[PDB]
């Protein structure tokens, strides 16, 4: 079981398969009996029980989770050891009660699960780094040292591409032609995904763009219209990086990342200094890599140096970590089993040592 | 439906809900009761409005956020055997109006029963298998609009009569411009 | 007039055809607008004026 | 110069057509020796990456994975076969490949397709209205001829040394099972019959048990373990405050609601347990969620409570126990509070608690008792299980058999070949081939030994015509002409009709194919 | 055709220019070499 | 100078062979399936989906094509399906023929217009001779006509052996769902007989319903699976847990109003349930979910409960049995109470299984009957094969009865029309006269088609069938010659009746127009140029 409750979407294969064989949207045998017709169907009515990166909804989920590999993938977990994934963070409580209600409706012999930050460390191939998690909505900070994904260094950030957009159609009533409409988010959102880039800064853009008028492109769109001057597509990343912008004045996230890095000891921060890998989530333009580089260069040290990575596809990152994880050939050393849920049921999970 | 008083409406038909936000808030069972009886209420005195009207056809307009259809109106008006039509672009107001006779209003106290665009015939024709149209016919009101339909065995033999036809028209509205 | 998305015109009007050639050669744009100019105008059968206007260069 | 996409492969001709014909070989000879009494046991490698032995037709093709897509034609009707109704896979295969080699022998020579269909539907045709001829009845009304069937069909299985043993172990779980609802419909829900399969143990220690067996645990230690006649009550509701559908965020303003709604909480799980503290109790099963408030309030009344259940199980404990399953512990009835079961049982069967609820009246659902020493051995006795099922499910529904074998159907060959030269017409040359292609049937059983094939083979044939002696077979064990009369090998009518009828029309329909394409969507 | 196949050998690696427009081609050289000359 | 359109421009009649060769290409590639002898043609998808397919529409529709003028085959074959549904093969051969005729005859130098004239002339010609000079009876016939057309149908199909049984199910099926649209002539509800399929024990083991027979299942063993009279309550509303509105939000300071409020998220639906249950309920069928209560309510009714009931097919039971569509309970006014008065009327429904799984059955909806067919096959493929057969063997018979006219087949028409076509031509005398005896020529592909598919002489069985005709019409002394055709079960020249091979008029009609329209279309093609790709 290679499925994996991504950010909206759960897709169901084999560790050793190259890709899931069934999709989530939240007649292939509709014409012969119809038996799974109103099973899939009715599943399919169910929604998406996870926002913000937190559980919010039980009984959901374990309807769906039924259904979706006992109708199409067609397996029984009994024989098999599971590897699900789970909201960006919660607290014990949300993994020890779906440790309950797995086991007591499957009683699957073992099972493991792990951050979505640390499955995109290994779908990009390391071990170390911190990756900037701009998810959805909100935005977390993930430190990964060998892979375990450290309790006490997870800051989270309130920052959203929806809020980046809402603020510059906050500026767009000052551009003239405001855009609030649903399909005047959309063409804003459509916009913002064709030419948002950073080239170095706010005002040294905004220069060559007005005083040359040399960043102008037009748009010859029939949702769209030649409004931008060069201003409004870098519009959208100022805001990203500065927070005055959104009228919320605090500091950088450069700045969180940054104290993340230092509250631990200087060592294992080279090591961190090595591959710095980010993810997207809200950002997907260039120019972010080498801006936010000598941005935080200017936190860093002259003495030490620093790396920016960055992959261009980075969709089924959590799948790929997942699959590789599952035939890492040591991950059954922290399996946890029956052998421990039948004698501690939640207790070990919470650590009751140390 | 033959001989119908046709009706156009342009307005909101969704549940109670203000241009600008609210949100009621209930703080009991008999709230949400007087609630859901005064919604039924409020939705069945306007459908009983505009069938007390005279109306036997209605036509909604397109719209967004909040839009202007409600499942209980399609009950209502079955309960009383009134077709609608959903939906309709904002610019072709002229055209229907012109054509039927029925003018737009955008609340219930305008609405009238003398604003009825009175057509002879409003049927549904089949393209075998090819879709299902609406075609209004025998309109007591003065049209200065026409339309002609095209069909073909493709898309390309059509569009070619299309620009044949446009041309020729433009021909006549040269020749009618000046004579020679 | 194939074009090179999917889709395919026949074609017969002068106005149109001179339209879906995507060229680059300005005396031709010319053409182009001058058979929608006529279009706009009389409207039928543009393909007379483009071979009257290069009679005419050819005679100049 | 091209006109279609690039990738466009279409081929036509007798050579397709014989490409078609050495696939079906191709299949047919990978299963050639597992049939009949005398066998000889297969392996397989799981598609997934698993183990796999079994020595019947499909379930060895269900695990196969092919090319040359004909080749996944007959493993969906191998699949169908086997579903439909469950033996003889085998038999099908094998019998659709060889005559269809058959049947080659007789298009090759400037022959149409037409015909051959033409002769394959009269064929089809007798050989049914011979068969209802031929076949003969059998009354169920005893444990002997059932259990004879059971051996005669197991002999070809491995479990044969056990046969009259796996016979019984088939026949009561087959009666406690069978159900009847409304005046008609008696039902055999092989589901309901729940197959479970137990770490250690004997092969005799098979067994069904008068009651459900499950695979579950107390909540608590102070829910003593023993009750001869058990209160059982099915729920079906979570133990905790309801959440319901609606929206939230009550406006807290004061200091004396917090608490206030804690106790509030509390007190609704007080009613909650108290009406079902009220009937009187002994044990109670839910499908979700438990409250330690409740637990501790049926501790006192010292009331048992079992964790989440399988809806399977859940309806199997609803057969046995004879109570109704309820997600309303406050609409709670005197009418469905669980009674019948002979005693509670908390046992270790293994290292794993298991939950015995042995029934004193008639159930409805079983949970099978099987010990072993690996997943192997226990997942092939259970391919035997419901082997075992299934056809005494078919005698059930058929009180006809037809002995097995080979020797009704070396008789309907017969039969057939004399029918032919009845009419006149080249038809009776395709038409009279099925019935020599069906003599394969023997071949293998004798091929399985190694005797002299073509002797007996004459033998029975010739024995077939004079006074009717169509009951002649061939003892496996001995390769020895013998009259089934006395052996004792006898099927249900079932399984050998759709091999008929299934044999018969994948031949015809794998004769239609002439033309084939590839590279497109 | 049904299939692609080739009758010459490189038939797509040679040009094939025919009808009246081809003599239109040799015409346009004959200006220039013509053109230059003139001078 | 060098032409300004960058692209690629091709001229003479290379791209007309070309097109030619298009409507070359792909047309013999389909010649193999249709007609009494028309073999199966087997297709690969890139995803390892083998199919069974005979009908041509369904033989090209997943071909890739690239070529323009094939494409305009494409939807040419497709429309000739998705309106006639039969010749499902024949109209893209001879289109292409008539192109391979025209596109030689321009190369024989004749000026397009006068070709393109005789085109239009010759298809209006021809369906006027098609109306006038073949008219017959069909009230002669009857619920057997019917069975002969169901048999040309299958002809090409997979049941083609089989057809006694099968013609008369489906010729009952029709007579089933009888209807009338203008109150004074028939009508049938097409797609409204729900055929489910199962991988059964045969052909002969799929049986006809008096009924309906849903995909679906009861949802629980708890209910009881025979209720004894039927009394149906449809629904459209969804009975989850009910949800108010989307736009209210609770802010309680006194809490005790707070647990009353849990409460009432399941009175309603409980009230309307005993509501629902006060009359008597029998069987309760839904879209919306249903959830452990109502289960646990209509367990303790006894009352069968279905959730996720699709529309189309709920609308077609509700007017079947008598049965109403509900949305809600609500009267002419704020009143929401449940009417006794609309229960839908069958005898009873269960929950049989067929070969290893249960389905909700209908018995006998009162006052009318209704028609669903369980196709039962040895697999997959073939019973959708079956599923097509039947499919256009009910256009075919819709097409039958609403317009009681038919004529018969087998290269009959084909023939006739032939030698009429030829010794008419004399009307012009002129560069059309030539037109109209290409036309008359070009119709003997489907006698030439109909005979390679059945290795027969063409050429003197089509000699005969033409002199015979020929005959005829030039001497109608004896024109009872007009009433034979060709049949191909043993090359005969035979009165097509007995066999019973007949064919809608308007289908000849309805094929040759569409035919000459896509000839005419490519015959005013003259010029390409290929547009350098984006």
């Amino acid at each position: 079981l290679v499925v994996d409750n991504g950010s909206g979407m759960c897709k169901a294969g084999f560790a050793g398969d190259d890709a899931p064989r069934a999709v989530f949207p939240s007649g292939q045998k509709d014409s012969y009996v119809g038996d799974e017709a109103q099973s899939k169907r009715g599943i399919l009515t169910l929604k998406y029980p996870i926002e913000h990166g937190i559980v919010t909804n039980w009984d959901d989920m374990e309807k769906i989770w039924h259904h979706t590999f006992y109708n199409e993938l067609r397996v029984a977990p009994e024989e098999h050891p599971v590897l699900l994934t789970e909201a960006p963070l919660n607290p014990k409580a949300n993994r020890e009660k779906m440790t309950q209600i797995m086991f007591e409706t499957f009683n699957t012999p073992a099972m493991y699960v792990a951050i979505q930050a640390v499955l995109s460390l290994y779908a990009s191939g390391r071990t170390t780094g911190i990756v900037m998690d701009s998810g959805d909505g909100v935005t977390h900070t993930v430190p990964i040292y060998e892979g375990y994904a450290l309790p006490h260094a997870i800051l989270r950030l309130d920052l959203a591409g929806r809020d980046l957009t809402d603020y510059l159609m906050k500026i767009l009533t000052e551009r003239g032609y405001s855009f609030t409409t649903t399909a005047e988010r959309e063409i804003v959102r459509d916009i913002k995904e064709k030419l948002c880039y950073v080239a170095l800064d706010f005002e040294q853009e905004m220069a060559t763009a007005a005083s040359s008028s040399s960043l102008e492109k037009s748009y010859e769109l029939p949702d769209g219209q030649v409004i931008t001057i060069g201003n409004e597509r870098f519009r959208c990343p100022e805001a990203l990086f500065q927070p005055s912008f959104l009228g919320m004045e605090s500091c950088g996230i450069h700045e969180t990342t940054f104290n993340s890095i230092m509250k631990c000891d200087v060592d294992i921060r080279k090591d961190l200094y090595a591959n710095t890998v980010l993810s997207g989530g809200t950002t997907m333009y260039p120019g972010i890599a080498d801006r936010m580089q000598k941005e935080i260069t200017a936190l860093a040290p002259s003495t030490m140096k620093i790396k920016i990575i960055a992959p261009p596809e980075r969709k089924y990152s959590v799948w790929i970590g997942g699959s590789i994880l599952a035939s890492l050939s040591t991950f059954q050393q922290m399996w946890i089993s029956k052998q421990e849920y039948d004698e501690s049921g939640p207790s070990i999970v919470h650590r009751k040592c140390f | 439906v033959e001989k119908a008083k046709i009706g156009l409406i342009q307005f909101c038909l969704s549940a109670p809900k203000t241009d600008m936000d609210n949100q009621i808030v209930v703080s009991d069972y008999a709230q949400m009761d007087r609630v859901l009886r005064e919604e039924r209420a409020y939705i069945l005195n306007l459908v009983k409005q505009i069938k007390k009207t005279g109306c036997n056809v209605l036509l909604i307009q397109k719209s967004i956020l909040r839009d202007a259809l409600s499942d209980l109106a399609l009950h209502f008006l079955n309960k009383m055997k009134i077709m609608v039509i959903k939906d309709i672009e904002r610019e072709d107001i002229e055209f229907i109006c012109k054509t039927i006779g029925t003018k737009p209003v955008a609340h219930i106290d305008q609405f009238t029963a003398d604003m009825l665009g009175s057509a002879e015939l409003a049927e549904e024709v089949n393209l075998n298998g090819s879709g299902k149209l609406l075609k209004i016919t025998g309109c007591a009101s003065p049209g200065k609009t026409v339309t002609i339909v095209v069909r073909g065995s493709n898309k390309l033999v059509i569009e070619e009569a299309e620009r044949s036809i446009h041309d020729a028209l433009c021909v006549i509205r040269c020749l009618v411009k000046k004579r020679a | 007039i194939q074009d090179g998305k999917g889709d395919v015109t026949i074609t017969n009007d002068g106005a149109t055809i001179l339209k879906q050639m995507q060229v680059l050669h300005p005396a031709a744009r010319m053409l182009v607008e001058l058979s929608k100019a006529q279009d706009i105008e009389a409207g039928d059968g543009t393909t007379s004026v483009v071979i009257i206007a290069g009679s005419l260069l050819d005679s100049c | 110069v091209l006109v279609l996409s690039q990738n466009t492969k279409r081929e036509s001709g007798r050579k397709v057509q014989s490409g078609n014909i050495n696939a079906a070989k191709t299949i047919a000879d990978i299963i050639r020796t597992c049939l009949g009494p005398k066998s000889m046991m297969k392996m397989l490698l799981d598609p997934m990456g698993g183990i796999v032995m079994t020595n019947d037709g499909n379930a060895i093709l269900r695990e196969i994975q092919v090319q040359h897509p004909a080749a996944k034609s007959m493993i969906e009707i191998s699949r169908t076969q086997d579903e439909e109704v469950g033996d003889g896979t085998t038999s099908v295969i094998i019998l659709a490949g060889e005559m269809l080699s058959v049947a080659e022998h007789f298009l090759e020579q400037q022959m149409h397709p037409t015909v051959v269909i033409s002769a394959y539907r009269k064929a089809l045709d007798d050989m049914i209205s011979t068969l209802k001829k031929i076949s003969i009845p059998v009354d169920i009304s005893d444990s002997d001829m059932m259990l004879n069937i059971i051996n005669s069909s197991i002999t070809t299985k491995a479990i044969s040394r056990w046969s009259s043993l796996a016979c019984n172990i088939a026949l009561d779980a087959v009666k406690m099972v069978q159900f009847e609802e409304n005046g008609r419909k008696e039902i055999d829900i092989k589901k309901y019959a729940r197959v479970e399969k137990i770490p250690g143990g004997i092969i005799e220690d098979s067994c069904v048990l008068r009651g459900v067996m499950i695979n579950k645990d107390v909540t608590h230690p102070r829910m003593r373990r023993y009750i001869k006649n058990p209160r059982i009550v099915l729920l079906d509701s979570s133990l905790e405050y309801k959440k319901g559908e609606s929206q939230t965020d009550i406006e807290i303003t004061r200091e004396e609601d917090f608490t206030r709604i804690l106790q509030m909480e509390e007190e609704y799980i007080q009613q909650l347990c108290e009406d079902i503290i009220q009937l009187k109790p002994d044990v109670v099963i839910t499908e979700k969620g438990i409250s330690d408030l409740a637990q501790h309030y049926l501790m006192r009344a010292n009331i048992t409570a079992i964790r989440r259940v399988r809806k399977t199980d859940n309806n199997r404990i609803a057969r046995a126990c004879g109570a109704r399953i309820v997600s309303r512990p406050e609409e709670l009835r005197e009418d469905d509070v669980g009674t019948g079961a002979g005693l509670l049982e908390i046992k270790k069967i293994g290292d794993e608690y298991f939950t015995f609820i042995t029934d004193c009246k008639d159930p409805k659902a079983c949970t099978i008792l099987l010990r072993g020493a690996s997943k192997e051995i226990l997942s092939e006795v259970e391919r035997n299980l419901q082997d075992a099922m299934q056809v005494c499910r078919n005698v059930l529904l058929d009180p006809q058999l037809v002995p097995g074998g080979g020797a009704s159907e070396m008789a309907v060959a017969h039969a057939l070949t004399e029918k032919s030269k009845a009419m006149t017409g080249v038809e009776q040359w395709p038409y009279r081939a099925v019935a020599q292609a069906l003599e394969v049937i023997p071949r293998t059983l004798i091929q399985n030994c190694g005797a002299s094939t073509i002797r007996l083979l004459t033998s029975l044939r010739a024995k077939h015509t004079q006074e009717n002696c169509e009951t002649w077979g061939v003892n496996g064990e001995t390769g020895t002409l013998v009259d089934m009369k006395e052996l004792g090998i006898w099927e249900p009518l079932a399984v050998k009709l759709q091999t008929y009828k299934t044999a018969v029309e994948t031949a015809v329909l794998l004769l239609r194919i002439d033309d084939i394409v590839s590279g497109h969507k | 055709y049904g299939r692609p196949f080739l009758i010459i050998k490189d038939q797509d690696r040679k040009s094939r220019l025919m009808g009246l427009e081809a003599l239109k081609s040799h015409i346009m050289a004959a200006k220039a070499v013509a053109n230059t000359m003139r001078t | 100078g060098p032409l300004s359109v960058f692209g690629d421009r091709s001229t003479g009649e290379t791209i007309r062979s070309q097109n030619v060769m298009a409507a070359a290409s792909i047309a013999n590639i389909v010649k193999s399936s249709l007609g009494p002898v028309g073999l199966d043609k087997m297709l690969v998808d890139d995803i390892g989906d083998v199919t069974i397919t005979n009908d041509g529409a369904t033989i090209l529709k997943l071909l890739e094509v690239e070529h323009p003028a094939a494409k305009v085959l494409c939807e040419l074959a497709d429309l000739q399906d998705k309106e006639v549904g039969d010749g499902t093969t024949s109209v893209v051969i001879i289109a292409a023929e008539l192109l391979k005729n025209a596109d030689e005859l321009v190369k024989q130098k004749i000026h397009p217009t006068s070709v393109i004239s005789g085109y239009r002339l010759a298809c209006k010609e021809a369906v006027r001779y098609i109306n006038e000079n073949l008219i017959v009876n069909t009230d002669e016939l009857g619920r057997d006509c019917l069975i002969n057309a169901a048999k040309t149908s299958m002809s090409s199909k997979i049941i083609g052996i089989n057809g006694d049984f099968f013609a008369n199910m489906v010729v009952d099926a029709v007579l089933a769902i009888k209807y009338t649209d203008i109150r004074g002539q028939p009508r049938y509800p097409v797609n409204s007989v729900n055929i489910l399929k199962a991988h059964g024990r045969s052909q002969m083991e799929s049986m006809l319903i008096s009924g309906y027979a849903l995909n679906c299942v009861v949802g629980s063993q708890g209910m009881p699976k025979r209720i004894v009279n039927a009394k149906i309550a449809c629904l459209d509303f969804s009975l989850q847990k009910t949800k108010m509105k989307l736009g209210v939000q609770v802010v309680i300071t006194d809490p005790e109003k707070l647990d009353q409020i849990r409460q009432r998220e399941s009175d309603i639906t409980k009230e309307r349930i005993q509501k629902i249950l006060a009359t008597g309920a029998n069987v309760i069928l839904t879209t919306g979910g249903i959830d452990d209560m109502c289960l646990k309510y209509f367990v303790e009714a006894g009352a069968m409960a279905v959730r996720r009931v699709l529309k189309r097919d709920l609308k077609r039971i509700a007017k079947a049995s008598g049965a109403t569509i509900l949305s809600t309970l609500a009267n002419l006014e704020g009143e929401e109470t449940f009417e006794a008065a609309m229960l839908g009327q069958a005898e009873e429904v269960v929950q049989e299984r067929i070969c290893d799984d249960e389905l909700i059955l209908i018995k006998n909806t009162k006052a009318r009957t209704s028609a669903s067919i369980i196709l039962r096959g040895a697999n997959d493929f073939m019973c959708d094969e079956m599923e097509r057969s039947l499919h256009d063997a009910l256009c075919v018979v819709k097409r039958v009865l609403e317009s009681k006219s038919v004529v018969p087949g087998g290269g009959a028409v084909e023939a006739a029309l032939s030698i009429y076509l030829e010794n008419y031509a004399t009307s012009m005398g002129s560069r059309e006269q030539l037109a109209i005896a290409e036309f008359a020529r070009s119709l003997l592909v489907i006698p030439n088609t109909l005979a390679v598919n059945a290795a027969q002489d063409s050429t003197d069985l089509v000699a005969k069938l033409r002199a015979f005709h020929n005959e005829a019409q030039v001497n109608p002394e004896r024109k009872n010659l007009k009433w034979i055709g060709l049949d191909l079960s043993n090359g005969k020249p035979r009165d097509n009746k007995q066999a019973g091979v007949f064919e809608p008029t308007i289908v000849k009609v309805k094929s040759l127009k569409f035919a000459t329209e896509a000839a005419i279309t490519i015959l005013r093609i003259d010029d390409l140029i290929k547009l350098h790709p984006e």
